[PDB]
């Protein structure tokens, strides 16, 4: 396990 | 609207974002710097435009020294600009990254900070859903320099302790369980992700890692970390215990960002 950037992701849903 | 290209030099690159791209700008009229957050909007949905209007108008609402300030919001034809005051220090996620990572002290007053940005979100009924060291920004590269929270492109409002499914939404190694259970979820969220954090401060890897993504949601949602040796083994249990009230998996038992500023490995000092 190591500190990388990792991206931010919005698949929605909400209800 | 041409108000931003005749009101504002377009300077160098900052940092960028999943299709966002930031740019130091410099008004004309004053010489005032600014970081511009450009997004290609012909690309967008009407969902999407929904979206940036909403960081917009949340941004505003906020007012903190530790949360970023929304100067102007403006439409040109192919692009959305929306201009903030400039952090100059660079992201939080580049100085862990730098400095491998924090003294116990320096970590401290760093969650501490965050935190109180945090919690100023709450108690304002805003839900960020993607806390990061890659969205806090260091108001400069000094030790001890003031943390600022950005990227409100997530962030949503919702009243008190209530909880409702938002959407599946955030980033992968700091989502929550609640959110990867798609169990209704509320400010909560955000402390998870602090415990994240500051277990990364402390060592400078995460918690939860994978290079499989299903197992690393299952680590999350079953709150599986250890303390590994040698790394772990001069930090204090006090330190340990604030990540682990944070890092508590139903969301209920968790933490609050009021009651984690008390926490005495953050005010015994
Ligand atoms: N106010 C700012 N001053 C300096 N750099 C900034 C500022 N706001 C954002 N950035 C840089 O731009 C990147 C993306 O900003 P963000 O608000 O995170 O866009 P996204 O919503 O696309 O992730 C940040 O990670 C940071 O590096
Ligand atoms: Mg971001």
């Amino acid at each position: 396990a190591t500190l990388a950037r990792q991206d931010t992701i919005d698949e929605g849903g909400e209800v | 609207c041409t108000r931003f290209s005749d009101n504002y030099d377009i300077k160098e690159e900052l940092g960028k974002g999943a299709f966002s791209i930031v740019k130091r700008c410099v008004q004309k009229s004053t010489g005032f710097e600014f970081a511009a957050k450009i997004i290609n909007t012909k690309k967008l949905t009407a969902r999407d435009f929904q979206k940036l209007e909403r960081e917009a108008r949340i941004c505003r609402k906020l007012h903190h020294p530790n949360i970023v300030r929304l100067h102007d919001s403006i439409q040109e034809e192919n692009y959305h600009y929306l201009v903030f005051d400039l952090v100059t220090g660079g992201e939080l996620f580049e100085d862990i990254v730098a400095r491998e990572f924090y003294s116990e002290a320096d970590a401290s007053h760093c969650i501490q900070q965050i935190l109180e940005s945090v919690n100023h979100c709450h108690q304002n009924g805003v839900v960020h859903r993607d806390l990061k060291p890659e969205n806090l920004l260091l108001a400069s590269k000094a030790k001890g320099a003031a943390v600022k929270l950005a990227d409100f492109g997530l962030a949503i409002e919702v009243q008190g302790d209530h909880q409702a499914w938002f959407g599946f939404a955030g980033t992968p190694g700091y989502l929550s369980p609640e959110v990867l259970k798609k169990e209704p979820y509320g400010k909560s969220v955000d402390i998870w992700a602090c415990g994240v954090i500051l277990y990364i401060l402390l060592v400078g890897y995460p918690p939860f890692w994978d290079e499989d993504q299903h197992r690393l949601y299952s680590q999350i949602k079953a709150g599986a970390y250890d303390y590994p040796s040698p790394e772990w083994d001069t930090v204090t249990p006090e330190a340990k215990n604030l990540i682990n009230q944070m890092l508590t998996v139903n969301p209920n038992k968790r933490i609050t960002a009021a009651e984690a500023l008390k926490h005495p490995w953050i005010c015994q000092r």
